[PDB]
């Protein structure tokens, strides 16, 4: 079962990214509303 | 109730145990089919009347049957088609849910009484009475690779040496043969008959005469003589077992006694009952077994058992004999399983990750991993308890139900960590308070969603059956979760969590986790920093809320609709049409050109060609035929070019170049019963019995205005068929019996000589089988061959036809329809792009309206249904709107605050649309059930926020905002937990290509993005909703 | 007036075929006899509905009637919920002998 080692990595590798996605959203978006406030 | 179990964790485990068993007890007993029943019960009658014409079939048989269908129940409508193959098919349409058997038995029994009224040859041939299933588990192709047999030759070994065994396999309900058994093919030569002054009748009666069952009696049978002691059974003439015997079937004998034999004036060999259809598999004679999945059988199980049966006949196969499986559903289903659990188990891991990334310790990150399976296991037992089957529909809904399952626990175990991290309280006591706060929250939610998900099960007809597979899947698995959330996880939250000191978000940790928490807690601040800012000035964020909402409809309505995504299935059909009466041989060449083309150009991806000559979808006979092609597995077909629809048009573009035919290849509707969402089925009905021609004229007339509104319509076409030159012949009655020549012999010789005639039964190899009598093809080809045939005058002289007979070509429609027992003509079309059907339908009605006197119409099929289940849509939304507001107001005791929740609805939905249109999608239920799990989770996060915020005002007394901020912050992480978990679990379904991909990708995109905006947007705006409702009130 | 074997291929096996794929079908046993007559007794799951059972059977059976030699059809073919054990037997006589 290289099946799980196959998904295991990516399933882990994305975790920071998508969290990195949205922290940047709130970074960029939190800039939207102060700017649009 | 949560505290009931806190004091009884084992009593929680105990229940948690039973669920795994029952659930487990379901995994074994839970049925398997790619799809469940959707199509409404329909009966189909099949009668054949050999060597005949549509109007005969109609006149003599159909309308008779049309009459006697009376008295049956739950009829939607009655369809009929008559044809020049001397065939009828009467399909009866019965209300969805109507017991199909009662439906069946009634029909067949209405038929019994009407059987007598039918022609004998109709009666002696029989009629076949069916529930309607065009589904097949798989197509068993069979072949002989040494070319040592015909398909008829092979046809028999199928029925005789194969067909029954598989019919006796476990899990198969239905066994079709795509070829005919041998029949005795008698081929009559007039030139021999006249030489002997003879007729087929002479042949006929003789055949009947000397092939039959002559029953006898007994020696010693009752009553005997007293003194008897030797009684047995008497054996006397019986049917013949072999051709050569049939030859000795003795046409006649003399006073001297010389024998005139059957073979002394007509060839004899066994043969196909119908030479109608030819088979070729990759260029050689063939036949096939339609195999259908038995009700509730395990689709993955039967196809194998089939493979096993056919594996053991292998030693018993003649040289060159071989099997093929040009079609099977099982392949696509197995993967569909393995793709679903891979979605569940890998999502349980992400959660284990996510909880780890946050809690960064092993124990709590275990608990949902306990909580998540139990419901899943538990769900299958709810499903299998009242007995749904694992199917394509039911699997997607489960994964779509993840998003509600994942977060239920996280929310639960979340709030306990906070109390601990903030209040440092032992998990057990900490657990209660978490429950104390949110318990009422869960209740309201689980009310809400069930108000959202239950609405759709009341949907009608075919589509509703689609919606209540998800709905009943999504309503139960969500229910069980709340029981768990309220029962096990808390006792898992009380017992299995370790204490942490007061004041610790973990900033003081070393390494990536201290760096982490510091970052997150900091990311928390700015957000609320603006949110509070967001809240100082609401008016702006109200204006901009309108903006988003507008684009919703704008992007919502701009988005077209469909039923189901189209998948590369490995197989596709290509359809031929020749001109009318255009012969079979011609039909067969382009096929080989068709077949060869694949194997020529498509050699890489195309494994096989299974060819059918003379059988169309649009009606049968020589000038049509289909090539059913198979491919190599997707993994053998890299890139989209190698994929069907890509293959399709490529193949199509080349067949455009063809002469003499309409050739087009197309994909197979994942459900061949669903038709088209933009298309419509319609009937041009003659209410007045005007006959045929006039009825036509309105039809084409109806296309005229139709084709004058492509702006609405498109592809508007009659489905049926056109009058052909067809050969009249006139009997001169008077000339005839002036020769002393009786009519039947004329009629009978005729229909039998040219038409071919089934006499009676014999047996072969112990197999009872048919007899036919007919003229050698070269004899029966042509009119000048009419007079080649002679008749015995009552005085004994042989009488040709050209004597009494007078003939002409003429036009007649070599197919006919009656709809609800009125002659019908079908039309077929679709709405123009950007146009919905009903707009088209409305126009037909208008254009139908303006037709000549006596002209009616009826919509039907997907139009008949699209009519009734349209009325139902809004009345449910309101019901679906009403129920939803009530419950929160119960939870909140507020006639306003619930509005603060209801405004979240466009926030998830909007993002959802973006992704479907940016990828350019269409509106389907994988999408429209996905539009739902999204909305709820967005109302999941606002209700809870407003729960605390409310909780802060009524209990801690804190004013509106300082609580509003207070709630949004505390719930920050879990939303982030939620969205973080859910999003990555569905990630594979976004990129997923391959088999089942279009469907997988369907749920994925509309869900992922809308869960981008719901996560991000709602958490900003929902505090305003609350504040703007609360202040206003 | 015929023989079992014929009867078996004329009808019985004509029958065995359409009988594939009816619900709760535990086993089949058929017979054909030199009296020219058949019995085919079906048995379905304990708890099965015999009428419903009667129906699916009745349904498939229709398929094979055209496959019948005529007199069988004319003789007719009945499907009946069966029990091979009589409830009872009531006997009769004439005790003054006045009858046979």
């Amino acid at each position: 079962m290289l099946e799980l080692l196959k998904s295991l990595v990516f399933a882990v590798i994305m975790v920071p990214v998508v969290m990195a996605i949205i922290l940047g959203l709130i970074y960029g978006l939190g800039e939207v509303f102060n700017i649009f406030s | 109730m949560p505290n009931f179990f806190i004091d009884r964790p084992i009593f929680a485990w105990v229940i948690a145990i039973i669920i795994m068993l029952a659930g487990g007890l379901a995994i074994l007993k839970l049925p398997v089919a790619q799809y469940p029943t959707i199509a409404p019960p329909a009966v189909t009658i099949s009668a054949s009347y050999p060597g005949a014409d549509a109007k005969t079939v109609q006149d003599t048989v159909t309308q008779v049957i049309e009459q006697n269908m009376n008295g049956i129940d739950n009829l939607m409508y009655m369809s009929s088609n008559s044809d020049s193959t001397g065939t009828v098919q009467i399909t009866l349409t019965f209300e969805s849910g109507t017991d199909a058997d009662i439906a069946q038995v009634q029909v067949q029994n209405k038929l019994q009484l009407a059987m007598p009224l039918l022609p004998q040859e109709v009666q002696q041939q029989g009629v076949s009475v069916e529930k309607s299933s065009s589904s097949f588990l798989m197509v068993v192709g069979v072949i002989n690779t040494d070319g040592t047999m015909t398909q008829e030759d092979i046809s028999d070994y199928v029925a005789a040496n194969m067909k029954d065994a598989i019919s006796r396999t476990s899990g198969v309900g239905d066994v079709q043969l795509f070829g005919s058994q041998y029949a005795m093919r008698i081929w009559m030569n007039p030139n021999e008959l006249n030489k002997f002054q003879l007729t087929p009748v002479d042949v006929i009666t003789a055949i009947k005469a000397q092939n039959a069952q002559v029953a006898a009696g007994q020696l010693g049978g009752t009553p005997p003589v007293k003194g008897q002691q030797l009684n047995a059974s008497i054996i006397a003439q019986t049917r013949l077992t072999s051709t050569e015997e049939f030859g000795k079937i003795l046409l006649k004998v003399n006073q001297d006694g010389s024998r005139v034999l059957l073979r002394d004036v007509a060839k004899i060999e066994l043969g196909g009952e119908n030479y109608d259809i030819i088979a070729e598999f990759n260029g050689q004679p063939a036949s096939g077994l339609g195999i259908k999945l038995a009700t509730g059988a395990n689709a993955l199980d039967t196809a194998a058992a089939i493979r096993a049966e056919l594996a053991k006949m292998e030693p018993f196969f003649p040289s060159g004999l071989k099997i093929v499986y040009p079609y099977d559903t099982t392949p696509f289903v197995k993967i569909s399983i393995h793709e679903v659990v891979k979605t569940l188990v890998e999502a349980i891991i992400l959660v284990f990750l996510v909880m780890y990334l946050f809690l960064q310790n092993f124990r709590a990150t275990l608990i949902p991993t306990i909580a998540v399976p139990v419901v899943l296991l538990g769900t299958f037992a709810v499903l299998a308890a009242f007995g749904f089957s694992i199917n394509t529909l039911t699997m997607f809904g489960m994964v779509l139900a993840i998003g509600l399952l994942v977060d239920d626990a996280i929310v639960v175990v979340e709030n306990v960590e906070r109390v601990m991290a903030e209040e440092g309280l032992p998990p057990k006591e900490a657990t209660r308070k978490s429950m104390g706060q949110i318990q009422g929250a869960l209740v309201g939610i689980a009310m809400v969603l069930s108000a959202v998900f239950v609405p759709m099960a009341f949907f009608g007809g075919s589509t509703g059956a689609i919606y209540r597979q998800f709905s009943i899947t999504i309503v139960s698995a969500m229910a069980l979760s709340v029981l768990v959330a309220l029962i096990l996880t808390p006792a898992l939250c009380a017992t299995m969590l370790k204490p942490i000191a007061k004041g610790d978000h973990g900033e003081g940790k070393k390494g990536f986790f201290g760096w982490f928490n510091r970052m997150f807690e900091k990311s928390t601040h700015h957000y609320t920093d603006s949110v509070g800012g967001i809240l100082r000035s609401t008016g702006r964020y109200l204006v901009l809320y309108l903006i988003i909402v507008v684009g919703m409809a704008y992007l919502f309505v701009r988005l077209p609709s469909s039923f189901l995504p189209d998948e590369d299935q490995g197989v596709f059909m290509t359809m031929v049409q020749l001109p009318a009466g255009a012969t079979q041989e011609r039909t067969q060449k382009v096929l080989n050109e068709v077949t060869h083309y694949y194997l020529t150009k498509e050699k890489n991806n195309v494994e096989s060609v299974f060819a059918v000559n003379g059988f169309g979808f649009a009606g049968r006979g020589q000038n049509t035929g289909i090539a059913f092609v198979s491919l190599k597995d997707w993994a053998d077909r890299p890139g989209e070019e190698n994929k069907v629809e890509a293959i399709t048009m490529r193949a199509t573009r080349a067949f455009s170049q063809i002469k003499d035919a309409m050739v087009f290849a197309f994909n197979l509707p994942a459900i061949v019963e669903l038709g088209t969402a933009t298309g419509f089925d319609f009937e041009l009905i003659d209410q007045a019995g005007l006959g045929h021609e006039k009825l036509t004229q309105a039809r084409n007339q109806l296309l005229a205005e139709a084709a004058k509104h492509p702006d609405m319509l498109t592809s508007v076409r009659p489905n049926g068929l056109e009058d052909t030159p067809q050969f009249k012949i006139d009997i001169d009655q008077e000339k005839a019996q002036a020769l002393g020549v009786s009519i039947n012999d004329i009629n009978t010789t005729l229909g039998a000589a040219w038409g071919g005639s089934y006499v009676n039964d014999f047996i072969d190899r112990g197999r009872v089988k048919k007899v036919y009598v007919m003229s050698e093809a070269k004899y029966r080809m042509l009119p000048d061959d009419i007079g080649d045939w002679y008749v015995r005058a009552a005085d004994g002289q042989m009488v040709p036809f050209s004597a009494f007979s007078s003939s002409r070509w003429e036009y007649g429609s070599p197919r006919l329809e009656r709809y609800n027992g009125l002659p019908s003509m079908e039309i077929l079309g679709q709405a123009a792009p950007g146009k919905s059907t009903g707009e088209a339908m409305e126009l037909m009605e208008q254009l139908a309206s303006k037709l000549p006197t006596g002209v009616g119409y009826d919509w039907t099929g997907m139009s008949y249904q699209e009519r009734l289940s349209g009325n139902q849509a809004p009345s449910l939304y309101a019901i679906s709107l009403i129920v939803v507001f009530l419950c929160l107001a119960a939870l909140y005791e507020s006639w306003s605050i619930p509005f603060s929740v209801m405004l979240v609805v466009p926030l998830g939905v909007i993002g959802a649309l973006l992704a479907a249109t940016f990828r350019g999608l269409t509106n389907d239920v994988y999408f429209q059930v996905g539009l739902l799990t999204t909305i709820g989770l967005s109302a999941k996060n606002a209700i809870l926020i407003v729960e605390f915020a409310k909780d802060l005002m009524d209990k801690e007394g804190k004013g509106l905002i300082e609580a509003t901020l207070d709630a949004v912050r505390m719930r920050l992480r879990p939303i982030l937990m939620t969205s973080l978990a859910f999003i990555l679990g569905v990630m594979p379904l976004v990129i997923s290509t391959g088999a089942g991909s279009g469907a997988q990708n369907a749920v994925g995109t509309g869900v992922m993005g809308g869960m981008v905006t719901a996560t991000v947007l709602a958490i900003f705006f929902v505090p305003v909703f609350f504040v703007v409702v609360r202040r206003r009130f």
